[PDB]
């Protein structure tokens, strides 16, 4: 007659390390990294993203007229560029800022686009001649962006002081663009907005801006040697814009009623498909379905992720040492 | 093992033996049989579930990168992210794969300590009544049958009940 | 006859958490993180901080007419701003690199305040017209800048070349102010400076600036059109300034002499009430009187504070497991 | 516990030994008291203070916060700021959090192995002479006075002086 | 130490066992002379290898600073960069001093529990045919010659070989 | 007979700390940190480091005349900087986005100097007379920057508008500068640009610049009141530069072809020697020469180094508590 005290072993083969110790067998252990991933974008908070295919977030939001499919009102959970987007900046120029207003664009949710500046504004001025082949849309080879309207001088007479007002009296804050036209020569500057030193001012009630035209001849970009300076800020709740300028302006013409998103917001620059599907966790790289505490697919996400981590695996011994005879 | 218990005196464990972690195997008239000490294995199970969740619980914040863009005048910012985010990143995995290094450790020297301690709680009720073979084994100087066998199991073997019959057969 | 091994019991309710074990009850145990505040501030090092009251820092430096109860010299242990403080920039304008000149002015410790160009200074130019009803004093409905004056040209004449000269032959570097003036219309320009191109110009043998007006009407504030580029630098040990005017200029008047602190330096944000007392650390919510490693009051400080830290209680067992029977 | 000591072979503590962490409980006939064993109670008050000055001065560093400002165009330097100043406390509290739970753990281990070596050097000791009950008790087969106390207390106790006194009784 | 074994029941090391960490003094007929236990021995460097390599390769990252520099109106990104360096500095240096104080308390304890257990699976083969003398050291009821010695220290003692030869002289 | 149980002692005096216990001697221990190091420079894959000596990184990269040893192409695994150089910018003004341009030329690895703009480029203006006093080599009291034309209007006609055009059909990125002169009065300004408004324009397909000269007269720097704004820029492969000017130009002449380095790049400001001998390990303070985990020298390196901490040692018990008899 006999009892013996002893201990559980079973079929596993699953192994953990420790300090002293590698590819130790174990009865029980569970594994705390998330390896796998859905290589696809799909929807957060049941909200689809935001697909700028062949366009760039610049050719999105001055209105480069091959972007017309985007043009308008959009709502998104985050914001997917594509990597070899060819609608962006169409006439030459820098959009000032950029890095700062690609951050505060990510950091939004919803844009309301609307007629800021009607071209009824600018008086004693031509507005309708403002096209170039430098921005051609998808029917005629010289267009122009959406939201902006290039002025020029009328028949032959001068190109006086416009002037235009803009009082905020909504709770949204607006962003809205300008432009300032550098052209490269002395000639194409009289012939489009004429004789005399040309300015382009800019105020509200926290802000102004002055500039004038810069003429010289630059490498051709897009059949142009000309520039465009182009610009934007936002216009507080509350705050009016003044607008004055006697010449090269690329004025205000469609701007944007922003929703800023309370999360974090995100811009994923991927090739990757959107599909229709939910997800609570979505990296750069795709969706993750887990409980699990961390993950090494990917530091990049939107939504309720695991901790990014550079491990393979992190395998907590839970059980014994396996020692079946 | 620290305790000399698993994989020690204790030579292998039990596949027989599959409703617990630790427990015991009896042998007497009525023949054999595995079974587990529900006791000292739950306390085992609701402290290592509480390693656990408490891991997990101290893991539960995650540091984010951004997908913010640099010019190229902005090359000492642009690098002081990458090594801010780097910097972290580096951080948390040390903290991670150290952990679990530590923490396997100690998870199995707990499961041997627990293993060595049920066998002297064992070893301290019978002494003279039965023989230690050194293996986790006792041999008893009496018969034991399943009553007698379920009260060394549940810490209430009566010692001087059997003392007699055992002091006869063991000398 | 017989003796016993055994351990300590008390009467000890007090609880800690292990990482197999929570609510375990201890004989003896130790508290690491403060939880508990004064809520007001202190005196730091013996030496009291600055209330602002219902000035910024920008009506502070400036000299905001309404600011006169701190006007000319101040030391501190730190500054208190009050949140709805009042009295800032009273004729509208922006203050350029206005967060830089904060983390400036949070890494002293004492300004000394002095005549830096008397305006005797400006030669064939009127000094003594130059206030707004922008910038009420207490007594008067139009005044200016204590540290700065309004140059306007004299009777009917033209606004000339002024020029000034100051070399720091001092120990101190010297923060100092200026600006330019914006009028809405050519009219007002005309009516103050003249007519003719205007310029300020300035320049240090490490800084150099160049502005001219910028002529526009911008949305009324505080009932301007026109606005005011204010600057400010800091002339180094050993530098001299010298400024070129010919119009538009609102010209430094009073200077400080700035001492850095070698410590840390706090600028905090509260409506928390500064008493009579002294203290060892001070936080933007409070002061800590503690020998504790950790708290979770605030990470905001000044002096010799514990780590800040997230959690409620960081209790360490010393005693063992109270088992009393 | 791990050792199988405190709150184990060893049902529960002493609220009558207030003098220290270990100790004895003795009964002859000069009566009955408690009596801390001071050498093993200041060992580990040494060692736990050792520990917790340890810990107090390897946290002695404080990562500092700003008050610094950041314009509307700024964004992105003032969320790096942000998400590192974030991230730092991530880190110190996982930290501090962390290395309470597992230093908890083992301070308890510790007393509990003290509590398991002191019993064992009294078992050593005495060997045949006395009985041990299997709860840190020992029934002496001869008579312990004070001064026998004392001496198995202080670890001289004299084995071959009480044996044949022992012999008699246990047999 | 928490097992009591080193600096405790066995109170001292010896300078003449030279080849090895644990092992054995044995004394008879033929002489005396000390052996490493190669066994427990090499399975211990082999942990303590492990433990210092994975330590060094957990620490093989490298927060990297900068020799970046900053204008007089570039104040707080320079503070942040400094506050940053300053930070990781901080972590890293608070993670390597406080692994190892833990890394060589547990390293300590490691051993301690290694002597232990080499003294437990000696006892266990002796049982009555030895008499504990309370320090490490067995004294023969029978006469042990070097192979009856090397049978101890393998394992493969014969207990019952030498009890009868063993009890004559014990009682 | 008998048989004892027993563990080693030894000789070892070293001694490491636990959480429980100082000061433990222990039989065997290993040190992780590295204390010690070879006070120079040394090479690094075996590539030696550029020594500036007496000329700074703004007075080596523009061409100031008293660099010429350093004149030309140039490799370097890093690149030391000594505290007192004092060849630097010699005619007073400031070198535009400074900071960036060191951190630019820190992540190179090679320069090939080459002539961009040969003088003949600019026509109908003066390219021999643009020296000064403020520039000595160490042969003639007025000189110049290597690597730039100060451009005078001839004899007595006006000075006309000049162009030039390079088009870098290479594979490197060219860094190249340029300046715009700020004399002290209008007399001057007349005396070497002539009458007129003056600027200086400058772009490339995603780059451009205008400026116009500032006068006025700065506090004197080596016997200037005048400035020179200096500037550079980074002309990307496939790109081609336009310039254009009429008066005020400190023209581009000789510019470099860049490659930027795979790896980190350093620039160490040390009066360390260089000497002949290799490493792996190069920090600020000296040559680390280890196999150890850490390290206490400094956090400043370039090469393969052990991890920066400010721990005086990290000693790790490997062996058992010594406790000889
Ligand atoms: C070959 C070449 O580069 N030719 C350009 C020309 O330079 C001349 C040289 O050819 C010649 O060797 O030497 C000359 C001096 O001696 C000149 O340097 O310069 C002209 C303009 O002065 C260029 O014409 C432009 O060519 C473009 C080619 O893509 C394009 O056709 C331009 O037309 C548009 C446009 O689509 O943008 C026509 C638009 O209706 C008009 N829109 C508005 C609202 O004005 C614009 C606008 O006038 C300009 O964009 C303003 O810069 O122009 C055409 O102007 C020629 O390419
Ligand atoms: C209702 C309104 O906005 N009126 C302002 C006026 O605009 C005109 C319109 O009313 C009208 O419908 O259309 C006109 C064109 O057809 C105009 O647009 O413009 C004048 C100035 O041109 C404004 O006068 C200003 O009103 C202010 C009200 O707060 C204030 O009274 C100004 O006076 C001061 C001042 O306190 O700042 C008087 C100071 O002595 C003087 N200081 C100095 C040193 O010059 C200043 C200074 O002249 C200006 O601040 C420079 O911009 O002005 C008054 O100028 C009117 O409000
Ligand atoms: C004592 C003093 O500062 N004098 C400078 C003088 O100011 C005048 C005052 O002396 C007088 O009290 O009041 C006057 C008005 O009523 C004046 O304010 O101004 C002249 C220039 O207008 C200064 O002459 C400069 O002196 C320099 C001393 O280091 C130096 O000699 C300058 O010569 C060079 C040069 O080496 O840089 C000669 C170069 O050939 C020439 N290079 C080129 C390419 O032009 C340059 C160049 O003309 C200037 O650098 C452009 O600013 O000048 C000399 O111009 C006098 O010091
Ligand atoms: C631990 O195990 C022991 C042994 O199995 C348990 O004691 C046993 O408990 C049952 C019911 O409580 C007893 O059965 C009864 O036997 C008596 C005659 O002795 C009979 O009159 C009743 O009708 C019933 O059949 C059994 O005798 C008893 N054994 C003893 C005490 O000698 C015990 O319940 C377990 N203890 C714990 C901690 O639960
Ligand atoms: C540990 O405890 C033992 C037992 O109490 C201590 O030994 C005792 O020490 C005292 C004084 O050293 C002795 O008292 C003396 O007794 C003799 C007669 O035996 C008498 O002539 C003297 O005048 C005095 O009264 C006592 O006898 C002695 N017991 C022994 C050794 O049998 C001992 O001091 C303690 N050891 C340590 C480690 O301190
Ligand atoms: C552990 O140590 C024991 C004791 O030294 C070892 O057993 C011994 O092994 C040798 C050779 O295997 C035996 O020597 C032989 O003796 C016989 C007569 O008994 C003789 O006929 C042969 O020519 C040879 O001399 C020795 O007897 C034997 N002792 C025993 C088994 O009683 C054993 O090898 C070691 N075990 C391990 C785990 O390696
Ligand atoms: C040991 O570990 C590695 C994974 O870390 C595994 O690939 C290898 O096969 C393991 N060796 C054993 C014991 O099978
Ligand atoms: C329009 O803006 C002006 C500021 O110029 C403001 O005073 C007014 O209140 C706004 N309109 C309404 C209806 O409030
Ligand atoms: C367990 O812990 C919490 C605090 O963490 C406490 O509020 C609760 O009352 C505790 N439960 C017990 C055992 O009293
Ligand atoms: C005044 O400043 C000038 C620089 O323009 C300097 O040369 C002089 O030394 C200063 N005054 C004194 C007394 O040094
Ligand atoms: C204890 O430690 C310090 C170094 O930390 C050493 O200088 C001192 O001499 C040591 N004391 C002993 C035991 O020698
Ligand atoms: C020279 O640059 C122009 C851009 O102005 C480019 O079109 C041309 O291809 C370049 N030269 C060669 C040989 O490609």
């Amino acid at each position: 007659d006999k009892i013996c005290i002893g201990y559980h072993a079973n079929n596993s083969t699953t192994q953990v390390d420790t300090l002293l110790e590698k590819n130790v067998t174990v009865t029980h252990s569970v594994e705390l990294l998330e390896n796998q991933k859905e290589k696809r974008f799909c929807k957060i908070m049941n909200k689809a993203p935001l697909d700028l295919k062949d366009c760039t977030i610049e050719g999105w939001i001055l209105g480069n007229p091959k972007c017309d499919l985007l043009l308008g009102d959009q709502s998104w959970s985050y914001i997917v560029e594509r990597p070899n987007a060819q609608n962006g900046i169409c006439y030459p120029g820098v959009l000032n800022e950029l890095e700062e207003l690609k951050a505060f664009i990510g950091s939004g949710e919803r844009v309301e686009r609307f007629e800021m500046f009607p071209k009824s504004t600018w008086a004693g001025v031509d507005t309708s001649r403002g096209v170039t082949n430098a921005c051609p849309s998808y029917t005629l080879d010289s267009s122009f962006y959406r939201n902006l309207v290039w002025l020029v001088k009328t028949d032959s007479a001068t190109y006086p002081v416009i002037k235009g007002t803009y009082n905020n009296t909504g709770t949204q804050p607006i962003l809205y663009f300008w432009g300032v036209h550098h052209p490269l020569d002395t000639t194409v500057q009289d012939n489009l907005y004429g004789s005399g030193d040309k300015y382009v001012r800019m105020g509200t009630e926290s802000m102004n801006f002055a500039k004038s035209p810069e003429i010289a001849a630059r490498p051709a970009v897009n059949g142009q040697r000309s520039r465009i300076d182009y610009y934007w800020s936002v216009l507080r709740p509350g705050e009016t814009l003044n607008v004055e300028s006697n010449g090269n302006l690329i004025a205000p013409w469609y701007a944007y009623k922003f929703v800023s998103t309370n999360k974090k917001g995100a811009v994923f620059k991927s090739d990757l498909p959107i599909e229709n599907c939910d997800a609570t966790c979505q990296t750069i790289t795709g969706v993750l379905r887990t409980n699990k505490t961390f993950q090494n697919v990917s530091p990049l996400w939107i939504g309720e992720c695991p901790k990014y981590v550079k491990s393979e695996s992190l395998r907590l011994a839970t059980g014994l040492r396996n020692v079946p005879q | 093992g620290i305790f000399g218990a698993i994989a020690g005196f204790i030579e292998g464990g039990w596949t027989g033996m599959i409703d617990g972690w630790y427990g015991y195997h009896h042998e007497n008239s009525q023949g054999s049989g595995y079974a587990a000490d529900r006791e000292s294995t739950q306390k085992a199970i609701d402290g290592i579930t509480n390693k656990v969740n408490s891991i997990i619980n101290k893991m539960n914040t995650q540091f984010e990168a951004v997908d913010h863009e640099f010019s190229n005048l902005e090359r000492r910012i642009g690098n002081l992210n990458k090594r801010m985010e780097d910097g972290f990143l580096d951080v948390w995995t040390y903290n991670a794969e150290l952990l679990v290094l530590l923490e396997n450790e100690r998870t199995l020297d707990l499961h041997d300590a627990n293993v060595k301690n049920l066998y002297e709680k064992v070893k301290s009720q019978l002494r003279d009544n039965a023989n230690d073979l050194g293996n986790g084994c006792f041999e008893f100087w009496h018969k034991c049958d399943n009553e007698c066998m379920e009260s060394v199991k549940n810490g209430t073997y009566d010692y001087p009940k059997y003392q007699k019959e055992s002091k006869l057969n063991r000398q």
